[PDB]
RNA sequence: ACGGGGAAUCAGGGUUCGAUUCCGGAGAGGGAGCCUGAGAAACGGCUACCACAUCCAAGGAAGGCAGCAGGCGCGCAAAUUACCCACUCCCGACCCGGGGAGGUAGUGACGAAAAAUAACAAUACAGGACUCUUUCGAGGCCCUGUAAUUGGAAUGAGUCCACUUUAAAUCCUUUAACGAGGAUCCAUUGGAGGGCAAGUCUGGUGCCAGCAGCCGCGGUAAUUCCAGCUCCAAUAGCGUAUAUUAAAGUUGCUGCAGUUAAAAAGCUCGUAGUUGGAUCU
């Protein structure tokens, strides 16, 4: 078939730069971190345990 | 989660059923 | 069913070895027709030099043009039908160039929607095709 | 802490007929040629190519 | 033909399924309770653990008397009682079987720093290891996976050398004092 | 297909690999024939022929890197035309000379070991547990984090004297001086429907572009494409292609199947093969 429409989608999405942020910890302190977050103050449970990226 | 059940019941061979199913168990 | 005498070992070994050729991976690994009519030779990758750009339909299911090249193999001359994975990359390939070509995943045999292709292009001009994909590298003049 | 090896000779004539040379030499009681392998060795090879008091006169 | 040997092994092993909530959440779990860097050392660790408890399932089914499961049996035995992973109450081979894997991470000059006292969190115990600034008997060890003897814990100190063993400020609080 | 010692994987049994530093064999572009020598059918010895190829004043002469470097070619695929006999040893007439054997550096993400990229205190709190009170509150014990909120402490990565190292050096180790708040001295590679851990959030496209190992996603409300944000897996590493092993009790000795899923010869005889009843203190 054709092959005009080669780089279409990629070339009509618009540009989004991204955005500036902080650096994430690396290493032992990386972890600890996550250790923090899943397990260390967890209180509330309403029988649903929701997914770390639940957006809705 | 009832919503994923009434999800799922809706559409028990869909697009979203492996998810809702995944996340019922 | 089978012997089970103590003096039956060479019965058992040579119904084995004949029952054996009759494996599928065990005959296309050991009887040689496989690895002469591979066109990489055995090799991993390949190197060649693009014939033409292509366009080949997708199977039913799902309608697309799946952008290839003809391929020519440096090492035995053999033509091939070669996939360019992402896209706009197809846009990074000329005509009569050196590529780097690699399976497509399954051992020789076809992968998804494209039918009938087996390689993929892994380097275009001696720079990566995900390296001009990301923007890393141009391609060289 | 350190750890190393001591020698202590009976006579510096001693210690000079039985130290290595570079050992001499840190203590300044020696010198090496300043010549290199390379040289050495191309002045043999080319040596090698000539009668006998001829072999004299390359270098 | 060198004068080099090539003898090398690989500390750990890896999992077969690389995703289940179980093992990745009672990994990071250790990992947050003894301040380890990644799961590579909970891994090697672990396989530390497995090679002894081959041994030990390997040494139980010889004859009690054969003096080869005497003699390495003893050997073992004597090997984890020496670092504390053992009780000299429980010497037999059996016991072995019943180790854990925290045992194991308890014995680590990062933990054993901690729990003296010299550190105010598992954290600031690596951070103190790796910055020389402790010691055990006379040597100073950088190595936060310093499996510590039983007998060489009473002698873990403060590096003397070190601005909180032995009194010379570092490079912040002198710079800080020129300022005055 | 050089053979072994061995290597990868492996519950048990196995399958695959072994050109590769130790032992044995073979060869020095291909064959053949010899001299000397205790020991070669030796090629860093010689004599021919075959194939290549160097210089030539055209009469002639000289060749053999599957040694160390290095070049070409082939390819998916592999390092310096370096220093040294100081170590290990070898050779010689030899305590002395020589050794691209060998050692030392250089290149080196083949691969293996260790191991940074922050720690703490104070605040202020989403805050939480813990605690009395009657709800607030109190609870100032303990923990976590937006903390572009504060604060001093600790350091090595670097720069760099001097030692030490070494044949001479380099590296590592040891020590002066300098060296951290976005501590910008800024971690990546792959993913986020299921298999399989992690968003039916937002914008663009609209069976196109593409993704997709497999099932599938995309035809105007895309959890799958192109991106932003967020999230998770491993982490100084992580994707991809190919060989192979486990998974494969899908080669079945352990341990598979043959009525209908692939499968018992049309039937009988019969040599080799395999197997073969009690019984002897
Ligand atoms: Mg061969
Ligand atoms: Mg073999
Ligand atoms: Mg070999
Ligand atoms: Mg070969
Ligand atoms: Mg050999
Ligand atoms: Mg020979
Ligand atoms: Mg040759
Ligand atoms: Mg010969
Ligand atoms: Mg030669
Ligand atoms: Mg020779
Ligand atoms: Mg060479
Ligand atoms: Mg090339
Ligand atoms: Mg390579
Ligand atoms: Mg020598
Ligand atoms: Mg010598
Ligand atoms: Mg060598
Ligand atoms: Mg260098
Ligand atoms: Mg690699
Ligand atoms: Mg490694
Ligand atoms: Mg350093
Ligand atoms: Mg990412
Ligand atoms: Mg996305
Ligand atoms: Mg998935
Ligand atoms: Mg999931
Ligand atoms: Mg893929
Ligand atoms: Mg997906
Ligand atoms: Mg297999
Ligand atoms: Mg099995
Ligand atoms: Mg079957
Ligand atoms: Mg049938
Ligand atoms: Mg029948
Ligand atoms: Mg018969
Ligand atoms: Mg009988």
């Amino acid at each position: 078939g054709s092959l005009a429409r080669a780089g279409k989608v990629r070339g009509q999405t618009p540009k989004v730069a991204k955005q500036e942020k902080k650096k994430k910890k690396t290493g032992r302190a990386k972890r600890r971190m996550q250790y923090n977050r899943r397990f260390v103050n967890v209180v509330p449970t309403f029988g649903k345990k929701k997914g770390p990226n639940a957006n809705s | 989660c009832p919503e994923w059940m009434d999800d799922f019941e809706a559409d028990p061979k869909g697009k979203y059923a492996q998810n809702l199913l995944k996340k019922l168990i | 069913g089978k012997c089970r005498g103590l003096r039956t070992a060479r019965k058992l070994r040579s119904h084995r070895r004949d029952q054996k050729w009759h494996d599928k991976q065990y005959k296309k690994a050991h009887l040689g027709t496989a690895l002469k009519a591979n066109p990489f030779g055995g090799a991993s990758h390949a190197k060649g030099i693009v014939l033409e750009k292509v366009g080949v339909e997708a199977k039913q299911p799902n309608s697309a043009i799946r952008k290839c090249v003809r391929v020519q193999l440096i090492k035995n001359g053999k033509k091939i039908t070669a996939f360019v994975p992402n896209d706009g990359c197809l846009n990074f390939i000329e005509e009569n160039d050196e590529v780097l070509v690699a399976g497509f995943g399954r051992k020789g045999h076809a992968v998804g929607d494209i039918p009938g292709v087996r390689f993929k292009v892994v380097k275009v001009a001696n720079v990566s095709l995900l390296a001009l994909y990301k923007g890393k590298k141009e391609r060289p003049r | 802490k350190t750890t190393g090896f001591g020698m202590i000779y009976d006579s510096l004539d001693y210690a000079k007929k039985n130290e290595p040379k570079h050992r001499l030499a840190r203590h300044g009681l020696y010198e090496k040629k300043k010549t290199s392998r390379k040289q050495r060795k191309e002045r043999k090879n080319r040596m090698k190519k000539v009668r006998g008091t001829a072999k004299a006169n390359v270098g | 033909p060198v004068a080099r040997s090539w003898v090398c092994r690989k500390t750990y092993v890896t999992p077969r399924r690389p995703f289940e909530k179980s093992r990745l959440d009672q990994e990071l779990k250790l990992i947050g309770e003894y301040g380890l860097r990644n799961k590579r050392e909970v891994w090697r660790v672990k396989f530390t653990l497995a090679k002894i408890r081959k041994a030990a399932r390997e040494l139980l089914t010889l004859d009690e008397k054969d003096p080869r499961r005497l003699f390495e049996g003893n050997a073992l035995l004597r090997r984890l009682v020496r670092i504390g992973v053992l009780d000299e109450g429980k010497m037999k081979l059996d016991y072995i079987l019943g180790l854990k894997i925290e045992d194991f991470l308890e014995r680590r000059l990062q933990t054993q720093v901690f729990k003296l006292g010299l550190a105010k969190s598992i954290h600031h115990a690596r951070v103190l290891i790796r910055q020389r600034h402790i010691r055990v008997r006379k040597q100073v060890v950088n190595i936060p996976s310093f499996i510590v003897r039983l007998d060489s814990q009473k002698h873990i100190d403060f590096s003397l050398r070190s601005p909180y063993g032995g009194g010379r400020p570092g490079r912040v609080k002198r710079k800080n004092a020129k300022k005055g």
